[PDB]
């Protein structure tokens, strides 16, 4: 199936009243349609603008408060936000009407054979040298020896965030930074994805308050083959709170790091890994060097 | 080969008549329709009058052109083109001249009509225009 | 017995040969019957009074809008019917229907109906107006057309799924029936 998804970046809620922090990511649900037909080619025209339902996360709670009475004793607690992508993935996995109610999009669509090239050269009058570009994130049946690339797909997956003191589970922006073996953030080195430009250090969706929040936000990653050798990547976990000073005065509250090369040499073998957030002295997790002799990870 | 479509929804009219959009059916003798159309304002003596296309031409409708009646297609009733024939021809050979000068004009706009000029051919007007145009003169020149 | 003269007006095509054949005959026109118009007698209940129903399928045509004037005179009730689906209707209820009917006769009650009601959440006629840059009649877009027109209701009808046809009509009876304020 080709998925979209869409989160809406800007305010934590659109609600007036009060100013945040303009570009807070706040995720804004996800459309499905399976393309088994879609892969084998049937559906064969540059003009079908198929129009796919979008189906935001529910937010289902707007005619059906007015109209309870003569017996009232309720209280649910705020899982229409804090409702697992996980779970609407499973969802739409399920769901195959989207009421979308208007809220959808238009695509047209072909299959191209052949390489890059070819899409590029029989048909790019559909795909110039401009044309963006996305590459599933595997490996080919085919393979030419010098398959030139150097792309890293890191997944923030999920995380357990204890509310500790913060009776609100701690609004978590994963906000990571790539470093030299100095502490020294690069530019551009995370890379949201297709079509656009890396960035210097990348941050997270903010779930609304959400103890063990699921992301499966996944990020490009390539540098220089040989500094990647020597470079590491370092974590920081914020309560993006409604309150644009405190928003921002806010902190990492959690603090992580991880370093690209096993010490030994070998890259990191890839799959899951496992981390530890970490609080306290932050001049101990800020030092060029201090926090790589520190320990990271959970296994480590 | 078909007939055309034999129920038709269609005004008729009448001089003071307010129009009404029935559902006309056409296989039908069209002096039974026109018995039914002068019910309609209360009117007997169908033979007596025509229904005509309201539209331009004011054509009487007979047996033959009822299949150029389209859905919107007014019909108007008036008298029959004998009727009418007979009307202009005793207003024709007359003398009072305005009376002449409205007959005359409207027997030359209904001329081209075949339907009414079977009936004003029968009766023989326009020898009734030689006397209004060459006696019409001498008795008020 | 009481039948109340109802003339039922709206854009070309828009679902007044469509609600109308809905409500007196109970079949959805499939196709685009062109109305010149229809003179139909019904009878149906309002609210505990048996009633009957001289009705109007009128031409959305401004061409036979002189012969849908024609059925102006003496009527009772202006039923306006304007597509959900085309707003355009809804502005030429707001700029040619009701004013047309209100100057050939003012002060008469006039009923504002959305036709095509299905079509409000219905993916198919978002999406079209959509692409047509506009939006399906929302229902307070409705109301804001009814007290506009001074209507004494606007009622949304699903000739599709004979939907508020019958409620629509029971409606226009009952503003000949009983005057509102
Ligand atoms: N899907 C759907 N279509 C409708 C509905 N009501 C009307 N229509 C459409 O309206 C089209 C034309 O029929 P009408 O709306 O009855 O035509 P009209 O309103 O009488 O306008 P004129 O006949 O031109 O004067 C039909 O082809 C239908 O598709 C409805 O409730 N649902
Ligand atoms: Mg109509």
């Amino acid at each position: 199936s080709l998925v979209c998804q869409i989160v809406r970046v800007g305010h934590m809620e659109l609600k007036e009243g009060k100013k945040h922090t303009c570009g807070l990511r706040r995720p804004f649900g996800v459309a499905v349609m399976d393309i088994t037909d879609i892969i084998h080619g049937k559906v064969d025209d540059e003009e079908k603008q198929h129009f796919i339902p979008f189906q935001q996360i529910a937010m289902e709670t707007y005619i059906r408060q007015r109209q309870l009475i003569m017996s009232p004793l309720i209280t649910s607690h705020v899982i229409g936000e804090n409702e697992p992508l996980t779970s609407v993935l499973n969802k739409v996995i399920a769901a195959k009407e989207v009421n979308h109610k208007g809220q959808g999009l238009w695509v047209s669509l072909k299959l191209l054979p052949g390489d890059l090239t070819q899409v590029q050269k029989n048909f790019s009058h559909l795909v110039d040298r401009s044309t963006a570009i996305a590459r599933k994130m595997g490996f080919p049946e085919i393979i030419l020896p010098g398959d030139v690339r150097n792309d890293i797909y890191v997944t923030l997956i999920h995380g357990e965030f204890d509310k500790g003191k913060k009776k609100t589970p701690k609004n978590v922006e994963v906000t990571m930074s790539v470093h030299d073996e100095e502490g020294k953030l690069l530019e551009k080195a995370i890379h949201p994805g297709a079509g656009y430009e890396g960035i210097s250090e990348y941050k997270s969706v903010v779930y609304y308050q959400v103890k063990q929040p699921c992301w499966y936000e996944t990020v490009k990653v390539s540098i220089a083959i040989e500094e990647v050798t020597r470079c590491h990547i370092r974590f920081t976990f914020r309560h993006r709170s409604s309150q644009e000073t405190r928003d921002k005065s806010e902190r990492a509250f959690g603090v992580a790091f991880v370093k690209l090369m096993n010490p030994d040499g070998t890259t990191l073998q890839d799959g899951r890994h496992d981390l530890v957030v970490y609080k306290g002295d932050n001049k101990k997790m800020e030092d060029a060097k201090f926090y790589l002799t520190l320990p990271g990870t959970k296994m480590e | 080969m078909p007939p055309p479509a034999d129920i038709v929804k269609v005004a008729i009219e009448w001089p003071g008549a307010y129009p009404k959009l029935m559902e006309i059916d056409q296989k039908k003798p069209l002096s039974a329709i026109i018995k039914e159309v002068c019910d309609g304002w209360s009117l007997a003596n169908h033979e007596y009058f025509a229904l005509q296309h309201a539209d331009s031409s004011n054509f009487y409708i007979t047996e033959k052109n009822r299949n150029e009646i389209k859905n919107g297609t007014i019909l108007r009733l008036t008298t029959s083109p004998a009727q009418n024939a007979q009307q202009l021809h005793e207003r024709i050979q007359s003398s009072s001249m305005d009376a002449k000068l409205e007959a005359l004009k409207d027997l030359a706009s209904l001329s081209r009509d075949v339907t009414f000029a079977q009936e004003f051919i029968n009766l023989d007007g326009i020898s009734l225009l030689t006397q209004m145009v060459e006696s019409g003169t001498e008795r008020y020149q | 017995m009481q039948s109340i003269k109802c003339v039922v007006v709206g854009d070309g095509a828009v679902g007044k040969t469509c609600l109308l054949i809905c409500y007196t005959t109970n079949a959805f026109p499939k196709e685009y019957i062109p109305t010149v118009f229809d003179n139909y007698s019904a009878q149906s209940a309002v609210d505990g009074r048996t009633v009957n129903l001289n009705l109007w399928d009128t031409a959305g045509l401004e061409e036979y809008d002189r012969l849908r004037t024609l059925s102006y005179p003496q009527t009772n009730v202006f039923v306006i019917c304007f597509s959900i689906a085309s707003p355009p209707s809804y502005e030429n209820v707001r700029h040619k229907w009701h004013p047309e009917v209100c100057h050939h006769c003012p002060d008469v009650p006039i009923l504002l109906v959305g036709t095509k009601k299905d079509l409000r959440a219905q993916p198919d006629t978002l999406r079209r107006l959509k692409e047509q840059g506009q939006a399906p009649i929302t229902p307070q877009q409705g109301q804001a057309l009814a007290k506009q027109i001074h209507a004494v209701r606007y009622l949304e009808c699903s000739a599709l799924q004979q939907d508020g046809v019958k409620e629509v009509f029971a409606e226009a009876v009952r503003a000949v029936l009983n005057p509102t304020p």
